[PDB]
Parts: structure tokens; C-alpha cells; sequence
């Protein structure tokens, strides 16, 4: 199968530099042209740059002209994006994507990578503090209880959340993170359960933050 | 667009 | 640059219905138009290029049409997997540009949220900060006004909210709103309230800090 795998994303200070890579397999890389496309969190797609048969043939979005350079190394089946003078507004998932070519014109992107996240910020990497959203033993919602975990003040994205190591999935809502004015992220994960279960069933949220190589498990006890 | 990266 | 506009930004339809998505260009792009699909947490997928050529493995229920400045993506009968965001991309000239996207969501009946409010945990308060969390569980439609009141005073500028993607089983949304205050601010007031308004109904969930 055609595969495109991006790497090199991560945290960078404003004004800093980063190099993205994209490894191609399952087709003859040298027979295809390529583009980088990015997507800011919660926003739409934004084309970044394009490369033809070699580094001699490139094109750029106005917002990155002079700062980003697209290049390729066919011997390594790899596409690259050199990013200089980075700005907070460059924070996004960056996708490498293969182009359709016919009659000397490129016409669309038929295969995409899974993306790599670039964060531009002065904030420092930090694992989360996990606080309980404890259910009230007093049930005031028709026999149903809500409980959860508040995952606060981590950086950068992403975190993943499970409950009881994946054994509890029904009724779980894990919310998209928000970027706080502090520059750190926060999110909550909640689940609704039978209020009658609060005294018998243990509830543990499992919060994984790979950027800090930290996992936090928090037992949420009734109040 | 033109595959050489140049506007039409 | 060639500007692309996708209107409406959201289509609310039922499975099995026909969907017509529009992309209009500020300049003549002839047939050099591509369409993409994107689901939450996934990379975009090509659906259509040269305006009307279906991409590899795309079901025949997808058909693209148009030329010049008006283009259409039609899904003859929506399947569950078709509820997603759709982007157009003009391939007429550099620099490439995208439309802003159209989200096709599942229309369902109105559903009032179950509303829960969580005081700050004692553990967090020890840190000198307080987060008050309001949860709107499984409601429809997505649009809702959520407001915080502290001792019945309307709050502004100290809360942030987040919303889930539409539920695959019941097609509802859920929403969290978080009020952030210092421990000292928190301990200066008693009544904490989260007010949710949809249509002609407001529902307020509250607690008293002491209790």
C-alpha cells in the first residue's frame, strides 16, 4: 500500500527552526510530485508548499514565503520541510500528500500522511495535573451520576484518556483541549454511570501525555 | 497548476 | 488569490437523504477543482478531482459537477460514514487555496442536556487555583448559550468551553464549560451556577460552596 509517514514535529520557541520529514513507500517516489498541507487546531486546511521533479521546481503559500523551504531526496524516498522564523500561528498538524499529475498539470492530492504536530510557543513541556470531578453521592439527576477527570496545565498537545484501562467506554465524553491564557492546555473527560454503582464500582481515569513521557492514573471517589 | 511550480 | 466559499457551512440531514454541497470560486477555475472528505482525528481523503472525476475507491453515490465559478458535490443517498467535513480545493493556479469546509451532520430531534456542575476539588484548591466545571450531556442541537453566575453576578471573560463531535449512537453533542478563579476569589462567594439556554428554556444548575 501507498504509505506516507511524517516525522520531526514537536515544540519550538517563536523564531526557532524545525525540519519535517516525510517517508514515502509503496510507490516510486521519483515518479510523483508532492505538497505539504497544514491544519491549525479546529480550523480548515491550508496549503503550504509544493515540489515537482526536484528542488528546482517549488511553490509556496504567501504566508510562508521566505521562511519555509520544501525539498526532496529521492535516494531516501523522503520529502522535507525546513521551517525557519516560526510563529505561534504556524502551530498545526502538517501533512505531506502526493499529487496527481496529468498533461503537465498537477490536479489534487490522492494520498495523505497521518500528519505531525508542530507547536510554536514559549511554554515549556509539562505533564498534567489530574484532578477528580467527583460524583455527589446525593443524586439530583434522576438516578444517574456524572464523574470525570480534569486534566489541567499540560503542554504541548496531545493527551489521550481512557477509563478503567479501557474497560469503561459507554457514556464517556473526552473533550477537545482548550488553550488557556497561561499558554498551557486543559481538558476534561467525563462519564455518566448509574448512581447505584458509586459504592461498588471503582472508577479510574488513565491520562497519557507522551510529550512528557508521563501517564497519570486518578481514582475518582464519590463525595 | 503547471507542474513546474510557476504560475500560469 | 482565488478565493473559495463553501456555503452553507453546515448541512443537517438524515441518513438516506440526498446532500448537495456547494463551492464557489472568486475567479474562473474551469474544471480544476478537487474535493476532500475529513473525519475527526483523520487525514483528509480525496473524493473528486478535475471537478468530476471520482477518486480511487470512492463510491458512486459521490458525484462532482460544475465548471467556472460554481461547483457541486452531490451524495445521492447519505450513508452513516458520509457524515464528515468536506473541503474544496482549486487547482487552477498557484498559490493553491481551499474553501472553508462544509460539515454534514446528522439531523435528529431536539434533546435537552442533562446538566451537572462540579465544584473545584479540595486537591486543586490546595494549589491556590479553582476550576468549576459545567457539563451539558447529550443534547441536540449543538447551539446553546452557557453562562456562569457567581452570587447571581453574570461572569464574563473567565470561562472556556469545549464540545465533542456528534455521537455515533444517538447523534447528540456534549459540552463542557470551565470557570477559572483563584482560591481567594472562590472563597469570597457562595453560589456557583451554570445556566444553559436553548430556545425559550433556561436551566441553571448550582451549588453552595459550603455545602
Amino acid at each position: 500500500q501507498v504509505q506516507l509517514v511524517e516525522s520531526g514535529g514537536g515544540l519550538v520557541k517563536p523564531g526557532g527552526s524545525l525540519r519535517l520529514s516525510c517517508a514515502a513507500s509503496g510507490f516510486t517516489f521519483s515518479d510523483y510530485y508532492m505538497s505539504w498541507i497544514r491544519q491549525a487546531p479546529g480550523k480548515g486546511l491550508e496549503w503550504v508548499s509544493y515540489i515537482g521533479s526536484s528542488n528546482t521546481y517549488t511553490s509556496y503559500a504567501a504566508s510562508v514565503k521566505g521562511r519555509f523551504t520544501i525539498s526532496r531526496d529521492n535516494a531516501k524516498n523522503s520529502l522535507y520541510l525546513q521551517m525557519n522564523s516560526l510563529r505561534a500561528e504556524d502551530t498545526a498538524v502538517y501533512y505531506c500528500a502526493r499529487e496527481i499529475e496529468r498533461s503537465g498539470w498537477v490536479r489534487g492530492n490522492d494520498y495523505w500522511g497521518r500528519g505531525t504536530l508542530v507547536t510554536v510557543s514559549s511554554a515549556s513541556t509539562k505533564g498534567p495535573s489530574v484532578f477528580p470531578l467527583a460524583p455527589s453521592s446525593k443524586s439530583t439527576s434522576g438516578g444517574t451520576a456524572a464523574l470525570g477527570c480534569l486534566v489541567k496545565d499540560y503542554f504541548p498537545e496531545p493527551v489521550t484518556v481512557s477509563w478503567n484501562s479501557g474497560a469503561l467506554t459507554s457514556g464517556v465524553h473526552t473533550f477537545p483541549a482548550v488553550l488557556q491564557s497561561s499558554g498551557l492546555y486543559s481538558l476534561s473527560s467525563v462519564v455518566t454511570v448509574p448512581s447505584s454503582s458509586l459504592g461498588t464500582q471503582t472508577y479510574i481515569c488513565n491520562v497519557n501525555h507522551k510529550p512528557s513521557n508521563t501517564k497519570v492514573d486518578k481514582k475518582v471517589e464519590p463525595k | 497548476q503547471p507542474a513546474d511550480g510557476n504560475p500560469d | 488569490e482565488i478565493v473559495l466559499t463553501q456555503s452553507p457551512a453546515t448541512l443537517s440531514l438524515s441518513p438516506g437523504e440526498r446532500a448537495t454541497l456547494s463551492c464557489r470560486a472568486s475567479q474562473n477555475v474551469s474544471t480544476y477543482l478537487a474535493w476532500y472528505q475529513q473525519k475527526p482525528g483523520q487525514a483528509p481523503r480525496l473524493l473528486m478531482y478535475d471537478a468530476s472525476k471520482r477518486a480511487t475507491g470512492i463510491p458512486a453515490r459521490f458525484s462532482g459537477s460544475g465548471s467556472g465559478t460554481e461547483f457541486t458535490l452531490t451524495i445521492s443517498s447519505l450513508e452513516p460514514e458520509d457524515f464528515a467535513v468536506y473541503y474544496c480545493q482549486q487547482r487552477r493556479n498557484w498559490p493553491l487555496t481551499f474553501g472553508g469546509g462544509t460539515k454534514v451532520e446528522i439531523k435528529r430531534t431536539v434533546a435537552a442536556p442533562s446538566v451537572f456542575i462540579f465544584p473545584p476539588s479540595d486537591e486543586q484548591l490546595k494549589s491556590g487555583t479553582a476550576s468549576v466545571v459545567c457539563l451539558l450531556n447529550n443534547f441536540y442541537p449543538r447551539e446553546a448559550k452557557v453562562q456562569w453566575k457567581v452570587d447571581n453576578a453574570l461572569q464574563s471573560g473567565n470561562s472556556q468551553e469545549s464540545v465533542t463531535e456528534q455521537d455515533s449512537k444517538d447523534s447528540t453533542y456534549s459540552l463542557s464549560s470551565t470557570l477559572t478563579l483563584s482560591k481567594a476569589d472562590y472563597e469570597k462567594h457562595k453560589v456557583y451556577a451554570c445556566e444553559v439556554t436553548q430556545g425559550t428554556t433556561s436551566v441553571t444548575k448550582s451549588f453552595n460552596r459550603g455545602e
